[PDB]
Order: C-alpha cells, then structure tokens, then sequence
RNA sequence: UGGCCCUCGAGUGCAAAGGCAGAAGGGAGCUUGACUGCAAGACCCACCCGUCGAGCAGGGACGAAAGUCGGCCUUAGUGA
RNA sequence: UUCUGGUGUCCUAGGCGUAGAGGAACCACACCAAUCCAUCCCGAACUUGGUGGUUAAACUCUACUGCGGUGACGAUACUGUAGGGGAGGUCCUGCGGAAAAAUAGCUCGACGCCAGG
C-alpha cells in the first residue's frame, strides 16, 4: 500500500584526479553519458567510459 | 490558497533559515506587515488575515497578499501509525523567514492602516510590525 | 514471437584440422529464411552460413 | 536524367483562332488557344459587365 | 546555408576523422576557382611540410583565360606534390579531401599523388 | 521565349527605379514550385498516377510523392505518407512556366483578380502564390471530376516594399 | 509547399538521468564484426558476480584511402 | 615586410548590430553548356569545360559598449573548529576559509607554419 522502496546501488563517478599518474588501460573516467569528453592520449568505452592509453598525468581543460 | 498544477502530489519539509535578504522590500503598498519570527504561515491564516484587513478597510484602499503557500504537509490520519499514504490534499503552507514582507496595503490613512494591518496581525502565528514605505 | 535457432553451414563430415559441423546462435528470424554470412568456419573463408 | 522525363520539345507551334502564331517550347507540337492575353477583353469585359449593364429608368422610359 | 560554409563545415567533418601525425602528414587541397592549393602539414608540430600550388606549376602550364582548376592541372600538381615531398623524407601520407566530394579532379589528383610510390 | 524579354528592358528599370549602384543588387525570380494537396493519394492509387502522369504533362518534370512530415490524429496520416504530390522546376522552364502562367491562367480564369495588391504582399523573401488552374489546356479536362490542389509559389531575392510587384507588373500579369 | 525570426527548446524502439547540433538526431549506397583464438592493465570490490579495455593473429565488411567495426548513445530486459 | 588566403592551436572564447574600405593580385558570386557525376524532381547542391563583369551577396580589415559574453574590490550570507542562548522553531560569539546576485569595469580575440607582389 506503499509504491515505493526501489533503490538501485549502483555507482560511477571519476575514479583518477588531475595532477596523478595514469596506467595503461587505467580508467580514468565512469559516467553516465559524456560529461569529460576525450581529448588526447585517451579512449572512450563502450558505455562512454574514458580510459587512458599511455602513462603519465590527467588534465582537464 | 492552494495551487492549481502541482508538479509533486507530496513533498517534504524544510527548516527555517536566516533572515530573507529578498522579500524584505515594499514593491507595492505604502504599508505592510514584515515579520520578525521564523515559522509557517496556512493559507488558512492568510484568508483570516485577508478578511481581517479587507473589512478593516472596508471603504477604499486594497491590500497586497504578498505570500502563496506552494508547499503541503501531509497529516498521517489515526491509523496505528506507520506509513506516509495520503496527507496531500490536506492544509497547505508558507514558509515565512524573519525580515519577509507578509501582507502591504495602500489608500488608506495613518491609524487606519494601524488598526488595519495591526488588528489582522492577530491571526498569525508569529510575532511582526508594520512598516512605513521608506 | 523471436525464435532463437542456430545458422549452420555446410558439413563435410572430413578428416581436416579439425574439420566439423558449425552453428552459431541467433534471434528475430520470425521471416523469409536468412543465410547471413558469419565467417571464419573450420574452413577459414565462408559466406551463406544457411538457417 | 535519362528514361523518366517527358518530352520537353523545343518547337511548340502556338496556333490562335485569329490567324495569329507564336513559338514557345513545351510538351506538345501544337496547341489550339482560345482568349490568350494578347487581344483579350480584359479591358472590355469589365467595360460591358458591372459597369454599363445596370439601369433601371432608362429601361423605364423605353416602354412608354 | 551557403556554399562556403558549406564547405568550411564539410572540412570541418572530415577533420574529426583525419589527423596529422609526426609519423604520416596530411595534405588538404583547396580548389578555388582560379587556383589549386595542395598543403602537407603536420598537426602535431602546427607547421607545414611540403605545399604546392596552381601558382607553383603555372609558370609553365596555365591558361589563367580558362577556368583555372582542370583536371590537367589537378594531375601537374599531384605530380609535383609526388615528387616534392618525396625528396624530404615523406612516403606514408594520411589524404583528406578538401570538403569536396571526391568524384573529381581529385581524383587525379589523389592518383597523382599516388604516381610517385607514395603510401596513400 | 520571355528570357530576352526579361534580360535588356525590365532589369534596367528595376536598376534606375529604386536607384542601385551596382547591377547584381538587382533582384530576380529565383524558383517556383507547384504542389499538388491530396489528403488520399495511397487508396486513390490512380489518382497518385493521375499526378505522376497527368501532372508531369502538366508541369515540366515528373512530380514528387511527399512523404508526411509527422503523423496528426483524425485524419487518416502516418508517419511517411503521401500528402501531396509536388515538383520544384527551375531554370529557363521557370520561366516556361510563369510564361504558361501568362497565358494558360491570366486570360483563362474565370474570375478577374490577377496579381493582388492585398494578397502576397508582406514576407521575409517575397512569394506569390495561386490557388488556380487546377488542369491546363494541354490534358483532355473532363476525365477528373475532382478539383484538385495545385500551388504555384514564385521566389524572388528581394527584400523590399516594391520590386516583386514591379517585378510581376513588367511581366504579363495585369489586374 | 514557399520565406523570415529564435538556435537547440525536437528527436533518440520504452521509464528517468547524463549525453548528443554539420551530432550519438533524419536520409541514401554497400553490407553482415549481431566473427574465431585471445589479451597487458583498470573499476567494482564479503564471496559469487558484473563493467571497460589498448594491443596480436586469422579471415573479412565499408571507404579511394585514412581508418572504423568483437552489436545497438549509455545505464534496466534477467537466474548460480 | 606588411597586406593577401589556405591552415591550425590556445582561448577571457571574441558573436549580433551600426558605420567606412578592398578588387593590382587573391578569395567569393554571376552568365553558357553538359561528355564522368547528380539530385525519391530541378546542373538549387555536386562535377566537368569556358565567357570572364562586378562587389551586389559572401569573406577580410578599422572603429563604437546599443544588445551579447565575461566580470571585480569592499561587504554579506554560509561554513570548519571552540563555545554560548532558547521551551521549540533557531540564533549569537573567537579564529580560519569565503560566496552568489547586482554594480564599477574588461571584451568587437591572441600566437605559429608554408605560396605570391
């Protein structure tokens, strides 16, 4: 008699800051949709996941 | 009173804050009724004071009703207590925060806008004044 | 009605490297019979894989 | 493009009932016309119509 | 709307998909109605490397009366973009057309710039 | 022939009227394009024939089913549908046929309005349209017993209070 | 159907959110990668699970090429 | 060695509008025809081959803050800690951080490569 308790548990949200020290194949990004889009020396996922290709730091701009 | 549209049947509440920086000001109306105490105002008090100072007037001048309630509360009915079902077709509120105009009227004279506005501040739940056009 | 059914290709029952029957799963076909052609069957180069 | 357009001629003969001719280009040879706008009572039409057929005391005056 | 923007905004399309790298350059054409325009630029270093023209062939062939982009140029000037970075230490290219589609002179163009052994 | 008519004695009073500086500023007739509305051409299979043929002897090319541009309820329309048949001709038949507009339709009508000076007269680009004609003289009339739609909308590239009613005023279109 | 104005308010098989304007929205051509054998490294993390993935070989689809394709704009459509 | 014009990249994103200028060269429209090509119709778009005149449209340059974008300082709300008042709603202090909106302003972009004259 209620219509309620529908909760989901499920979680995204940026995983490496800027300024750290990326991997290979290390995900930078899960997001829903494209809010960080690619830029350089990234890729994006199958669900528009943002993962980094070589080593080095993350920056945004 | 109440709001024709509601965009969501049942909404919940929210605390009072600190002083309206906003609604302070008098736009219309030489005088007005601005509150010094943090709490709800129904519409119910609204038609109280509305009907108070209209037929306090009673002869020229209109008042300006400043507030609308957009808000409701929901009253759990005596049943043993433990589910929010159906309250929202109950009595609607306003949230009212210290400094906030509540009610201004105009064409009407010094002492009857005292007992005007003074006398329909009596159907209020919280304290206030009335405040020259400055 | 979405039927699941396998396409298969040709036979050839033989004595290869490895050489066998292969079906692979698939959907929608509620139509005309439709031989798509998945590839890369025992034998390396294949087209019309049937049902 | 080939195959689906008709036959847009060059040579339309432009026959009047007045022993008048002119050359347009369009679908068929030759075309039959009636009032066209050259020598047409555009300027008569109106003249005898809405403007000269009304009366009322000359049609009186005629019968008596 | 317009023709120019047009093809401003059919370049900008095709540049999503091409890019220049240090490894193989892109050439862009420009075939304005008096003259070719043929740039082999590296976008990674935002400089050129190899570019050619209407107005680098011209002093031999050209006839400024006709309509000045012709297929005969289009294949003079992919000859000489063949052989002009080829002497320079590029073989492996990354052609884009230029907004333009590529039913025409560039076609020669792009063949002749094939002619000289270039990897296309 | 109406082009050579067009080219040496109207352009250069359009020119001197409105007192340009420069000759291309000077407007002209850009496109025109005739549409045929019909609310029931799939289950009136040959009256969408009597478009494709008739109407292609009617205009210069052949005509253009048109697809629905959304589906409104009520009426029997669904999402690609065929409402109205329409063609956009151009070039020197765009002048064949405001010239068969001059002949086939200024003379031809039963009533005597002709170019409007209340009607087409405010737009962002100037077009005049008719609602007239529904056959020309070149297709045997009495077989259709419906009047069909037919619009002619002209173009023009001017922007003004004055040069496309001048400019259908030196061609053949009194009122 | 024609023209101007606002420029993302439309749309995405369906609920909402985040996206997406020379598009991830609409159309046309050719199509079957809605493959096989895999896979460095990550996220999530009681376990079970679940998600992304550069890169390699075979054999291909489109394109002139560059390149892209291991299903669908994504998150639901399932069961050890 | 400035302009011209293909090209990008950083971007405070540089746009609308009102004004003035450019056809030596360059870029762009316009006229003629259609062989490859093409539009669910139109050489409108795209392609080929030429007459080749104009700046009319479109690009480029220089001004304006009338819109637009951006945007302060000081304040003030809020807030982290350490506390206090009120019956409650909730408020006030010491130190630290510090808004938003509005306003004064800023902005009609800035750096490089290559081919003419």
């Amino acid at each position: 008699t209620k219509n309620g308790r529908d909760s989901k548990g499920q979680r995204l949200g940026v995983k490496i800051y800027g300024d750290q020290v990326a991997k290979p194949g290390a995900i930078i990004i899960r997001q829903r949709g494209t809010k960080f889009h690619p830029g350089k020396n990234v890729g994006i996922g199958k669900d528009h996941t943002i993962f980094a290709l070589i080593d080095g730091l993350v920056k945004f701009e | 009173l109440s709001p024709k549209r509601t965009r969501f049947r049942k909404q919940h509440r929210g605390r009072m804050k600190g002083i309206s920086y906003r609604g302070n000001r008098i736009c219309f109306g030489r005088y007005a009724l601005q509150a010094l105490e943090p709490a709800w105002i129904t519409s119910r008090q609204i038609e109280a004071g509305r009907r108070a100072m209209t037929r306090n007037a009673r002869r020229g001048g209109k008042i300006w009703v400043r507030i609308f309630p957009d808000k409701p509360v929901t009253v759990r009915p005596a049943e043993t207590r433990m589910g929010s079902g159906k309250g929202s077709p109950e009595y609607w509120v306003a949230v009212v925060k210290p400094g906030r105009i509540l009610y201004e009227i105009s064409g009407v004279a010094e002492n009857i806008a005292r007992r005007a506005v003074a006398i329909a501040a009596s159907k209020m739940p919280i304290r206030t004044q009335f405040i020259i056009s400055g | 009605v979405k039927v699941i059914l396998e396409c298969t290709g040709c036979v050839r029952k033989s004595v290869n490297k490895g050489s066998r029957g292969v079906s692979r799963y698939i959907t929608q076909k509620n139509r005309h019979n439709t031989p798509s052609r998945l590839e890369l069957r025992k034998f390396c180069p294949y087209c019309y894989k049937h049902t | 493009k080939s195959d689906i357009h008709p036959e847009f001629r060059e040579d339309a003969k432009v026959y009047c009932n007045g022993e008048l001719v002119m050359t347009t280009g369009g679908t068929q040879k030759d075309y039959t016309v009636e009032v066209w706008s050259g020598n047409h009572p555009f300027y008569l039409g109106n003249r005898s119509a809405l403007l000269l057929d009304a009366d009322q005391v000359e049609k009186f005056r005629k019968k008596y | 709307h317009t023709r120019r923007e047009d093809r401003t905004a059919r370049h900008v399309r095709i540049r999503k998909k091409v890019e220049g790298t240090p490894e193989r350059p892109r050439l862009c054409v420009f075939r304005s109605n008096k003259h070719l325009y043929v740039q082999v630029i590296d976008d990674t270093k935002m400089h050129t490397l190899a570019a050619a023209s209407t107005m680098q062939k011209a002093i031999s062939e050209n006839i400024d009366y006709s309509a000045g982009p012709t297929v005969e140029v289009a294949q003079k000037i992919g000859e000489m973009i063949a052989k002009s970075c080829l002497e320079k230490g590029i073989t492996k290219v990354a052609f884009d057309r230029g907004g333009y589609p590529y039913h025409g002179r560039v076609k020669a163009l792009a063949d002749a710039a094939r002619e000289h052994g270039l990897v296309f | 022939r109406l082009k050579t008519n067009y080219i040496e004695k109207m352009v250069p009073l359009l020119k001197e009227e409105f007192s340009y500086s420069n000759i291309l500023e000077v407007p002209k007739v850009v496109k025109i394009v005739v549409n045929c509305g019909i609310g029931d051409a799939s289950q009136n299979a040959k009256g969408l024939d009597a478009a494709i043929n008739e109407l292609a002897l009617i205009t210069g090319q052949r005509p253009v089913k048109t697809k629905a541009k959304t589906s409104i309820a009520g009426f029997k329309v669904r999402e690609g549908m065929t409402l109205g048949i329409a063609v956009t001709l151009r070039g020197n038949l765009m002048y064949s046929f405001l010239d068969r507009l001059i002949n086939l339709a200024l003379p031809r009508t039963r009533d005597f309005q002709g170019v409007n000076p209340n009607s087409f007269d405010g737009h962002g680009n100037y077009s005049v349209g008719f609602r007239e004609q529904s056959v020309f003289p070149e297709i045997k009339p009495e077989i259709v017993g419906k009047a069909r739609g037919m619009d002619v909308c002209i173009t023009t590239t001017a922007k003004t209070d004055k040069e496309a009613y001048k400019l259908l005023s030196l061609m053949g279109m009194p009122f």
